[PDB]
Parts: structure tokens; C-alpha cells; sequence
């Protein structure tokens, strides 16, 4: 058995159900919250989102967040150098992943 | 790029073989060696045994007839560094103390857990003894040193205690020299 | 048949204001009725297919099913 | 007759948790009390209290006459600390030995003390709703209940405490009982699992907006409590025969009440998971739901997944010495 | 809420503010807190005035000799 | 949740039942006990009962006591500069608010 | 399906008593284990184990998932020390709390754990030889028996452990039971008294050819254990009347089984005499007979006659810390 | 203080992290001032 | 120690050698090699003890230095112990 890092989006096995978590992450990345960080794409990070993920958070498995926020479907498509990105912290991402892995309900559900 | 302090320059005429440098990711401090530096190590060799169970197979299973090993300590140091100003008192004597005081303290406002622990330094005694991941334990300095007309020290002395971060093997400790 | 209710207050006008039930409640469901209470008066709101012929005053809503 | 009088203007001092202690209309000086331990349990064992009072002049026991049957008026609160709550309760003294120029006072809450008295005569409630039984047994507490459905029959024999019948009602209804701060509480177990948290407790986070945990204990022994509830209930009914309930692969165990609703709720409880020690919060009462976030303090700051996100408070202990105010809690999860 | 504290009014302003380009930036800041407090003062005054006048209206519940 | 301070008279939700607490506080403020303090209204405290409350007790939520003792209904009317006020300690008023908030019974009620 | 794989070549290290611990096909690094306590009792209470593992990174419980139902593969032996034996066993985890960056693991032997499970349905053996009952109750252990003579009837009710019937068989046959190292053992008490010793233990002798005792305890309380067995058994048989057995000057006590052979063996046991602590011998298992010689260490080197020459081992405890390996034993004599 | 034993090691990283010295706590600065 | 001809062999190598003799070897496969090795002590030419264990060591860091940075003189403080309780007849043989 090969364990998957706790920061991987592959932790949800269905590509359709992962869409809700991706939507939540993208919606947060475009907001104007007060504990985001502003990062510009450097000239040596055009094709390598892993380098950006390591330089910002210190974790290399968070490259899917960088690919999502930049606006690309493919990792081989180059990013625009100098694009302004806003990226959330890591504990928030881990908490969202845990919630959607073990509960899997919409953020605004009403229960009794 | 770390920020330099202390007596790092060569304008005074002292060889690098008589200076101690402490380096980390933010600061770099250089000073002389005083008359009471030393390096220490120790081991623990030994209750549960009795006279009636002695004798006049490995040697480790016989703890009632032979001596037993319990543990040891990482190498320890006591370095009373010294600084004296010659050209600019702030970057030599009054800045090094603040740099050491910053290196001994934690940083509790950092985002990661590992960034909150006091950081570790690299010790290089002269040019021939180098040890990595050294943790600063104690520190002290005096407050009756001579003062400049602007209020900065013209001389000082700092007493430090340093320790290793792990027990060394026989092959590894030779490399440190 | 058994009857159970759930209520939600409004803080601001979000321009669509979707309201989603729980998984267990949607598992056991036969009818759905919506009431809106404003300054002490309560009325039913009728359903509609998309928004085909209503505008700017009609009290209507549309049902939908999430992938979950 | 008893007269309701206004508080005196000579008490200008504010304390941490214990504000004042009085016997009738006379006050024990507060500086003489060096210990205080207040316990709020998660079942009908009632709130408890224990005071250690320094008495070198032989005044508390000798001239005030403190023995079995003394009623203390105690004002407990924390109007400035983490939780600004304030309330007053009455306590009933059971015993008070004196050692080493000191007196230890063991007290019990009066409204619950009246419920822990053996019955001189037997009372039977035939085909009564649970509300009438609760009101008749404890006519001095406010009832907070949401899990009463049917009607049944209950029996209280000679020499038995009235608390036994209330615990039986709780078991038959499937709820959680605790009497604190002038109320008696019945809260269903199925609705507790879907309750939103009210407070946030974090560890290894110094930039948190909530409070902080200083010490905590992780319990992994879930079999120790599930061992006693792993049975298949059976009983005899004169018109139906033998009535079963529960799983299909567990050993059988016989009870007496052949009520399907009572049989179904026979095996519901709360599983303890965690014990923690915090810095004196007076708003922590049993029945509270909290959100817990724990970070690791070495390696790479990984979150501990072995502690669930939402937990319920089961038992609370508050403790004040002459320098510090501390609280301890036990947290659990509904099976 | 019938009893307005500063926190409740600030929370109302924060709830109303969001989803706007200009205002959402300054959700947590000194200026918003000061403005909300300055506004809460009037609300507190009006509520307390209504309560006090209602109480002092009757003879049986009047708290002053002149009333 | 947004709670209330323990020194606030709003802890009693009915404006009519607060009359007992207000009457008791005002009756005390006109008596001559030994625990009373004498305070004159300074020229800068004409329109600001909050400043008087902070300077006297250290708690700013006790401005309703200062408004009541001066004989006013709103805070918008100015107090007369140089009026002598007598104010009780905070513990007494705090327990008095708690009394009517919980017991509510009138001082002197005869019970069995 | 389960596959039998070869040991890995990355484990080049040899230890004192605990050689390796694995969960499935993954290994816990051995240097992380700081405690070990292995207990082999003299009755059917099964071998036990307890491991203390240092876990500061939250790895053992968090990422490996150690809770109720985890099966550990433990290799225990001593191929270089006093006794060169080596064996492998499987253990079943009951609970594992975590405190102070440490985890304490409580485990039970799997073949005996399966024997300590309450029965979901009742099994009765009518007129069956004891061998069939033992084989049907525990089909995973090798049977080592020499004291089976007759046939009888046994009953196992709902909720009772299968170990109860085995203990009843032992009492009816007059033997000693213990399950260790893949076997279940029945050994008669009359033949044990005539067994020759296999090892020699001496004290205050430094020129001995055997081993040495470092600490020992002398128990002189023989009445404490004989008090419970000082009775005259009686029972009712429908065709014979009242059946007696035992002495003639002791009080009477009633049982149910009217079998003369079972009645005769009702009062046989082993009387403990001595406790001793030695330097880690891994060949000490219950059922072993030793020769003990004790010299005095003052006066004139007189031998102690209060300790008999031959003794039987009843209970064994092995213990390894991070520096030393020790054993403890309890010795006894057949009544 | 005492190191440890029954080991050394040739998953692996976590074992070493436990062996490394631990940070326990600190002390605020203190002064000794003989005024005159 | 004091150097006369070659400082590295006489003063700066001895300290490294002693620091090697005091420490264990934890990367070894067998169990007996993991404990620090025992030493043979000979005080002059007339007192011989076998299997001694070194339990403490110290040396100075303010010693005279060579132009290449090596020590010209130093001093080491050592604490040594035997490994067993000697008998009356055995201990005389050490002398």
C-alpha cells in the first residue's frame, strides 16, 4: 500500500466529487480575506508550480493549488510571468480536505 | 545573506585562528577567545546487584559480574567571548550583544511549528573545529563596561554555554576536527 | 407520512440565496413546501419551471439536485 | 418565616472564582479560605463542593457550630475572566473533620440532596406521562426536556432514592441527565450529534482567536466502555411471547420491561475520548459542544487526526487555590 | 437583536459589506471599528431613552420625585 | 455569540421589571451610608457619563447609574457642572442587577 | 488471501530479548521501543505483553492506526545469552492510550484471545471424551496431555468464556494448565512430584557451575493457601444417596457433580514458597523443575534447610529496558 | 544528559527526530543591579 | 602533550584519538560492538590494568597555536575506572 500525502487532492477518489472542493478553494483564492498572501510569478517559475508551492508554503505536494489559482488545466502550459496570485494558508486547506473526505456535505447545509 | 557583526574585519591584526564565529540564517557574530574556554564529554558506567549473585554468552547479559553502560552526553562548550571596539562601537560591541540576544530567543509569531523553536547555529572554533546544529543554552554579560560619549560600549565580555543536539558515534566525532 | 421542519434566517440579499437540505433529510422526502415570514405575515411561495414567465414581483423558486 | 434581604455594602472585594461564603446572614471572611473544589458531573450525582478553611482560633466549628445540617450560601462566578457568568447556590453540609488547625467541609447541593433521600413510603405512578413523574419527584427545579414521547409505569420502593426512577426514565427515553444551576436537564442523544459548536480550543497555535489547551490526555480504550453494551436484549411479554431487540451476532441478555421503544434505547451512551486542563473557564458546563484543533510540536506541524473535530463535555471540575484558578474537563462522543 | 452591543453592530456591518470590490478589503481594520462604535452610540441612546421614558411614565413605577 | 457584561442593567429583558432595580439603586444613591463616595461633575464631563464612569470605577458600562443618579432620562441633555453625586461600589450594584435578574423578589418579601 | 514471505535482509541488528516488531509487512524501528514486559502465567490467563513506544511525531497512533483489533508480529528470543531459544508469536491489541509523547500498548496472545471470547450460542458435550472437547474448543493449538482417564459431560452457557470449561476439565482430571509457545498443556500433579530437575540455581556460591540468584523472597505463609482447600466434599447422587470424599475431621461442603474420581481431585493444588529474580534467562517456562541451593552469607556458611531441594516454576515474567534484561519467577511445591 | 541504546539505525527520519534533543521551555531575562 | 617536531602527530591528533576512544559505534551490526571499546592502561611501566572504561574527558581551548593553526601544547583531564571488582590475589598482579 502506498500512502497519499495528507495535502493531496487525489485524497477524494471521484473526479466529480472533487469538483466541490476545487470550487471552494478557487472561491477562497479570489476573495479579499485578511490572511492571504500575495505572490508574483518569478521568471524561473514559469513551467514549475512545484517550486512556487515549495517557496511559499514549504510543502511540495500543494502544486495543484498553484495550478488551480493560476488558471490552467495542464501543467505543461506556461504561466504568465508576473501574474499576481493570492494563496491561502496550509492549515485551512488541510481542514477543508478533511471535511470533504470524512463528511462530504455542502458548506451551507441545514440539518436537524 | 546574513548580517555581519563583531570583530570580523582584519584591521586589528589578529589571525582567524584566534576567533570564534557563530553563524545562522539571520546573523553572524565574531569574537575572540578568552582564558577559560573548554570542551567536555561524559559517559555513564555503573542497586539491583548483590554480593550473593556474583562470579569469581556476551558480556552484556552478565550485569552482576561486569560493568554496564547506560548512556552518554553530547559534547558541551563554555565560551567566554570578548569584543573590543576600535573603529565603530555599534557594529562591534553594542550590536553583537543584541545579535546574540536575538539568536537565543524563540519566535512565536511564525506560521510553521518548526519556525517557532529557537534556531540552531554553526560553531567554528578558530579554523579547525567545526560542529553543526549547536543549541545555545545560557548567556550573560556585564553592564559596567566603559562607555562612549554617545552611550555605546567600548568593550564587553559574554559568557556562553553551548551543547550538541545528538550523541556522536566514534567515526563521526573524528570528522569534527 | 411524518412531518419535520427547518428554518433559515436572512442576513442580506445574495441575489439567489440557495438553501440546501441535509443528505438524510433528502433521503426521506415526499413533498416540499416553502414559507417566507416578513413583518409578521407568512405566505407560501409557488414553484416554477426555470423562470419562464415571471418577473420583478413574482414569489417563485426552482428546485435542483446536487451531484451529491 | 424567611426574609429576603439586600446585600451589604461592606463587601467591596472581587475574587477570581469564589466570591463569598455566608452562613445565614453572617459572613466567613474570605481570606481564611485556602481551597475550593467545585464539581459538575454528567449524570444525576449532583454538583459537589469542598472547602478547606484555616481555623487556628477554633472558631468555625466551636462557635459557629458547623456540622450535619448546616446550609451555606455560596456565590460563585467569574465576571471578569474568560467567561463572565455569575450565580448563587445553596449547599448542605454532610461532615467537617478538623485536623492541624484546619477544617475540611464536604457539602452537597440542596435541591439534589433532597433527591438523594431514601423514601419512607413507596410511591407508584401507574400509566403516567414522564413529565408528571418528574414534576412530582423534584418540585423545586425547572424542567428542560425534549425527548418525552410515550407514557408508562414506574415504581419507587421503600428505602430507594428518587434518583433511581429518574435514571430509569433517562434510560427508557435515551437522553442525558444533569442538574446544575437551578435546572434539571433531559437532552436526547440523537439530536446531540448534530449540534453546532460554540467554543474553539486549540493547541500549539499562538495566533489563535479562541482559547488554549495547556495539557491533554488521549484515551484510545474504546473497548473498555463498549464491552458492557455488547448484548442482544430479550424479554417476555404475555401477549407477544419473547421479544428481541438489537444486533443479531451478539450474546443474549434478559431484562424485564417488554417495551420495544425502551428496549431499543437500552444500549445508548457516550464514549469518552479526551481529558484536558485549561486556564479557568467558568462557562464550561456539561452538554456543551466544542471544536478542538491540535497541532503537533515537532516534525512538520502535522495535525492530529486521532482527535475528532466536535466533542461534547461530560464532566467539569473547577479548582481555585490561593494563587491560580484552573478547570478540568472530560470530553466524549456519542456512539 | 433587541439589545445592541458594539460587537453585534460591527458584525451586521461585516455581513452586509462582503461581496463588494471596495469594501471587502477593509473588513478587519481600525476605521471600521471606530465608525461602528460611533454609530452604535446613537442606537444605545435611543433604546435607553425609550426604556427610561416608558418606565417613568407611571406613578407606580416612577423612580424620581419630580415625575 | 455576543453576550452582555455583568454590569449592564439590560440583563433584565422587561423595561417595566427593571423599575425595581432602578428604584433600589436610586434609593441607595440618596442615602448616607459609610461606603458612599462623593464625586463632583468636572467641566469636561458635562455630556459624557462614560468618562465619569471610567474615572470613578474603572468600568465604562456603568454609565446608566451615572445617568440615573443625575436625574436625567436621555444622555443627550447635559448635566449641571458642579452637582454633587454619591455613588455606591460596583459589587453591590452588580449583585443587585443579578438579584432582580434572577430572584426578582422585592427586599423584605416574607416566605415560609 | 495471505502470503508467506521471506524475511528481509535489511535487519542486520541483534538485540537482547526483543528482536523485532512488525505490523503486517511493515516494521516499527526497534530503537523507538523503550520498554517491554512479557508474562507467562501458570493458569489459563494466557501470555500477556506490554510495549512502551516513544512517539513524539504522532506516528504510531496517527498514521499507522493502532487501536482495538491490530495484530502485531513479535519475534522474541535470546540466541546468545543464558538460554539460546527463539520463537515468533502473534498478539492482539486491546487498547493503547497516548500520554507525554509516549504510547503504551496492551496486547493479548491471539490463540488465547480467541479462547477468551464470550459465546454467542450454547454448546453442550454429552458423554464425550475430554480430548474431543479440547480439540473442538481450541482447534489451533497442539495438545500436550497425559492425565485423561474417563468420559463425562460438560456444558457451556451463553455469555461464558470457553476457558471456564477447560479449567473445569483440569480440576476434574487433577492437572496443571498453561498455553505458551503454540501448545496447550495438561500435566498431572502426581507425576510432577517425581520429576528430575533440569537446571541448578545457587546463591552465595561464586564457584558454581550453574547460574546465580541475585534476590529472593521466602514465604512462610502456607496456611494462607491451604485455608480454602480444608473441606470435606459431599454431593447428591440419585442412585447412591449422599456421596462423601476427603478427610474425616474437616467441615462439610456441598458440590454438584457426584463423580468419585472428580470429587477425589477437587482439593489438589500447588503451594507457592519462593520468589526470585535472576539475570534474564529465556529458557524459564512454567512446568520446569529446578534444583535450588542457598548458602548463608554470615555466621558459618550454614545451608538454609527451609528451602526444599526441588521446586516447580509457576509464573514467569521477563522484562527488558534500554540497558538490561531481567527475569522473575515464582516457585512452588505440590501439596 | 543520557543518550540511549539498543539501537542506532542503519520512516527512518521520524526515529531520529525523537532522538534529537527536545526544547522544553525558557526563562525571562533577569538583572542584578547594585545601585549606589 | 607538547610538540617538538610535528604538532599534528603529537598534540592535535592525540585529542582526536581520545575523543574517538571515548565514544560508541552505533552503526555496527553486532551487539558487543555498540558499547564503547575498552582500553589498556599502563602507568609508566609498572602498573598494568586491562579493560578500563573512560567516563569523562576535558581539554582547554586557549592553548598556543601554530602558524598553520595546530596546537603546540595542551592538557587533557581523564577519569578512568576498572570493569570488575578485583580479588585480593588478582589486584597484586597489577603491580
Amino acid at each position: 500500500q502506498y500512502p497519499l500525502s495528507r495535502y493531496d487532492d487525489r485524497n477524494i477518489a471521484d473526479p466529480i466529487l472533487r469538483a466541490e472542493l476545487r470550487k471552494e478553494v478557487m472561491l477562497m483564492c479570489e476573495s479579499n480575506d485578511k490572511n492571504l498572501t500575495i505572490y508574483y510569478v518569478l521568471p524561473d517559475e514559469q513551467y514549475r508550480p512545484d517550486l512556487l508551492a515549495y517557496r511559499m508554503w514549504g510543502i511540495a505536494e500543494l502544486r495543484w493549488v498553484v495550478t488551480l489559482a493560476a488558471g490552467l488545466e495542464d501543467e505543461s502550459q506556461g504561466m504568465t510571468v508576473g501574474k499576481k496570485l493570492k494563496l491561502p494558508p496550509a492549515t485551512w486547506i488541510r481542514e477543508m480536505i478533511r471535511h470533504f473526505q470524512y463528511d462530504g456535505q455542502v458548506i451551507g447545509t441545514l440539518s436537524i | 545573506a546574513p548580517i555581519a557583526y563583531g570583530v570580523y574585519s582584519q584591521a586589528d591584526g589578529v589571525s582567524p585562528y584566534l576567533k570564534v564565529t557563530l553563524t545562522n540564517s539571520q546573523y553572524q557574530v565574531t569574537g575572540y577567545i578568552s582564558q577559560g574556554a573548554a570542551m567536555n564529554m561524559a559517559q555513564n558506567w555503573e542497586s539491583m546487584g548483590s554480593v550473593s549473585g556474583a562470579l569469581g554468552t556476551t558480556s552484556v547479559a552478565r550485569w552482576n559480574s561486569l560493568m554496564v553502560w547506560e548512556g552518554g552526553t553530547p559534547p558541551t562548550f563554555t565560551l567566554p567571548v570578548t569584543f573590543i571596539a576600535l573603529n565603530n562601537p555599534f557594529i562591534e560591541v553594542s550590536g553583537a550583544i543584541a545579535a546574540l540576544t536575538a539568536m537565543i530567543s524563540p519566535e512565536l509569531k511564525a506560521a510553521n511549528v518548526g519556525g517557532q523553536i529557537p534556531e540552531r547555529v554553526t560553531l567554528n572554533i578558530g579554523r579547525r573545529i567545526n560542529i553543526t546544529d549547536v543549541a545555545i543554552q545560557d548567556l550573560s554579560f556585564d553592564l559596567d563596561a566603559p562607555r562612549d560619549s554617545n552611550g555605546y560600549f567600548l568593550k564587553n565580555t559574554v559568557n556562553l554555554q553551548l551543547t550538541g543536539s545528538s550523541i556522536y558515534n566514534s567515526s563521526d566525532i573524528v570528522r569534527a576536527f | 407520512l411524518e412531518i419535520q421542519e427547518v428554518t433559515y434566517t436572512v442576513t442580506a440579499a445574495k441575489e439567489f440565496l440557495e438553501v440546501v437540505l441535509s443528505k438524510a433529510l433528502t433521503a426521506v422526502c415526499y413533498k416540499l413546501e416553502v414559507f417566507v415570514t416578513t413583518d409578521g405575515k407568512t405566505t407560501q411561495w409557488s414553484s416554477s419551471t426555470m423562470f419562464r414567465l415571471a418577473g420583478s414581483k413574482s414569489q417563485v423558486y426552482v428546485e435542483f439536485y446536487k451531484p451529491s | 418565616t424567611k426574609t429576603t434581604t439586600a446585600p451589604e455594602t461592606d463587601s467591596k472585594r472581587t475574587q477570581l472564582f469564589l466570591q463569598s461564603v455566608s452562613i445565614g446572614q453572617n459572613e466567613i471572611p474570605r481570606e481564611m479560605i485556602v481551597g475550593c473544589t467545585y464539581v459538575e458531573p454528567g449524570e444525576l450525582s449532583g454538583p459537589q463542593l469542598m472547602l478547606m478553611i484555616r481555623d487556628s482560633t477554633a472558631y468555625v466549628v466551636n462557635k459557629l457550630g458547623v456540622k450535619f445540617g448546616t446550609i451555606l450560601t455560596v456565590s460563585l462566578g467569574d465576571p471578569e475572566g474568560h467567561g463572565g457568568i455569575l450565580f448563587s447556590e445553596e449547599f448542605f453540609v454532610l461532615k467537617a473533620p478538623r485536623k492541624d488547625d484546619t477544617v475540611l467541609i464536604y457539602a452537597f447541593s440542596n435541591p439534589v440532596r433532597l433527591l438523594k433521600v431514601p423514601s419512607t413510603s413507596a410511591q407508584y405512578f401507574v400509566d403516567k406521562p414522564p413529565s408528571a413523574v418528574v414534576s412530582s419527584l423534584a418540585p423545586g427545579l425547572k424542567v428542560n426536556a425534549d425527548s418525552f414521547r410515550k407514557t408508562s409505569t414506574y415504581h419507587l420502593n421503600v428505602g430507594e432514592k428518587p434518583t433511581k426512577v429518574l435514571q430509569e426514565i433517562a434510560r427508557d427515553t435515551g437522553s442525558m441527565c444533569w442538574a446544575s444551576r437551578g435546572m434539571i436537564n433531559f437532552k436526547s442523544m440523537e439530536k446531540m450529534a448534530n449540534a453546532a459548536p460554540s467554543l474553539t480550543y486549540e493547541s500549539a497555535n499562538p495566533n489563535t482567536s479562541g482559547f488554549t489547551i495547556s495539557q491533554f490526555n488521549i484515551l484510545n480504550a474504546d473497548y473498555e466502555y463498549q464491552r458492557r453494551h455488547n448484548y442482544r436484549m430479550a424479554s417476555y411479554d404475555m401477549t407477544k411471547g419473547v421479544v428481541y431487540s438489537g444486533n443479531q451476532e451478539d450474546p443474549i441478555k434478559f431484562t424485564s420491561n417488554p417495551d420495544p421503544t425502551a428496549l431499543a434505547n437500552y444500549n445508548k451512551f457516550i464514549l469518552p475520548r479526551l481529558d484536558m486542563l485549561v486556564e479557568g473557564n467558568a462557562a464550561l458546563t456539561p452538554g456543551t459542544t466544542l471544536k478542538i484543533v491540535v497541532h503537533n510540536t515537532a516534525g512538520d506541524g502535522e495535525l492530529d487526526e486521532s482527535i475528532p473535530d466536535k466533542m461534547i463535555v461530560m464532566s467539569v471540575t473547577h479548582f481555585e487555590d490561593r494563587f491560580r484558578f484552573v478547570s478540568r474537563a472530560q470530553l466524549g462522543v456519542v456512539n | 437583536k433587541t439589545t445592541p452591543t458594539k460587537d453585534s453592530i460591527r458584525a451586521e456591518f461585516e455581513e452586509l459589506v462582503e461581496k463588494d470590490s471596495f469594501w471587502s478589503k477593509f473588513v478587519g481594520s481600525q476605521f471600521v471599528s471606530m465608525l461602528t462604535l460611533f454609530i452604535t452610540q446613537i442606537v444605545y441612546r435611543c433604546f435607553q431613552y425609550a426604556d427610561a421614558a416608558l418606565a417613568e411614565g407611571f406613578i407606580s413605577t416612577a423612580t424620581r420625585r419630580s415625575s
